[PDB]
């Protein structure tokens, strides 16, 4: 008993993003991907912008270097994986709120 | 900050309960640090005194 | 979000103020706008116990071995 | 019921008090209390006058 797997896909397509408990967005929220070509590896990141909000996502790249995330869709019925390399985003939360600030000094 | 703490313990009624005495009475005592900066700005401007980096920063 | 009772805001995450003490039948995050008092309202509860330790006693000796 | 309505009478902040009258096994009494009220760790409270109480 082993599930065989089907195909494979190796470059950018799908990606995964690590947020706070209860992240939802906006029905049309949009996610912006980049591709740092740097060297032998990519380094992804992520940013989006919203009405009151903006979200920009990295990987930790020393982490990131040591393991490579992969995910892929498995059908019951067909026995057969897309498999799709996607990087996992910790990403940060920023509001209009977050960008006040007082003087330089007292 | 939440999630950093209790994580997937969330059955802790024990640690809820002081994480939202932690939280929420941060939240009561300045509720005017609303982002990171601020407060960043808050610790300088309150050791500025005493951390001897003056109007040099 | 709410969890136990704390209720998180759901856009961003903030520990919004408890709708227990809103001015309104609605209130609102502190670094977004969303509403909360006005929609799901919550039944905050918390199944609080004791330790198992506050209340020592031979009887408790007596439920130890 | 008159015992339990003499109690609110006698203190401000309790509503129910519910006793196991057939052995003893447990005392329960609601509390309510005023928004106002924020929060306290009552389980410790509990555990403080559980310690101060004397038969
Ligand atoms: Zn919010």
């Amino acid at each position: 008993s082993e599930i065989e797997i089907e195909s494979v896909q190796d470059q950018p397509s799908v990606a995964v993003g690590s947020f706070f408990k209860g992240f939802r967005a906006p029905s049309d929220t949009t996610f912006d991907l980049y591709k740092k070509k740097k060297s032998e590896k990519d380094e992804f990141v992520l940013h989006g912008e919203n009405e009151r909000l903006e979200y920009e996502g990295y990987t930790d790249s020393s982490s990131q270097a040591s393991n490579q995330y992969v995910v892929g869709l498995f059908n019951p019925e067909k026995k057969s994986i897309q498999l799709y390399k996607a990087p996992v985003l910790v990403s940060k939360v920023v509001s209009k709120s977050s960008k006040n600030l007082r003087g330089p000094k007292i | 900050i939440f999630d950093g703490i209790i994580g997937n313990d969330v059955k802790d009624s024990f640690l809820t309960d002081r994480l939202e005495l932690l939280l929420r009475g941060f939240k009561k005592r300045y509720p005017h640090l609303q982002n990171r900066t601020q407060v960043l700005q808050y610790l300088g401007d309150k050791f500025r005194v005493v951390f001897q980096a003056s109007p040099d920063q | 979000s709410v969890v136990g009772s704390l209720i998180f805001c759901l856009d961003c995450g903030d520990l919004l103020e408890n709708p227990n003490a809103v001015l309104g039948s609605n209130v609102e995050c502190s670094q977004c706008k969303a509403i909360y008092p006005k929609s799901q309202f919550s039944n905050l509860k918390v199944v609080t116990t004791t330790a198992d330790d506050a209340f020592p006693s031979s009887l408790r000796a007596k439920k130890s071995v | 019921r008159d015992r339990q309505s003499a109690i609110i009478s006698h203190h401000r902040f309790i509503t129910k008090y519910n006793f196991d009258d057939e052995s003893g096994k447990w005392c329960e009494f609601k509390l309510e209390l005023a928004a106002d009220t924020e929060k306290l760790l009552m389980v410790n409270i509990v555990e403080e006058i559980c310690r101060k109480s004397i038969i």
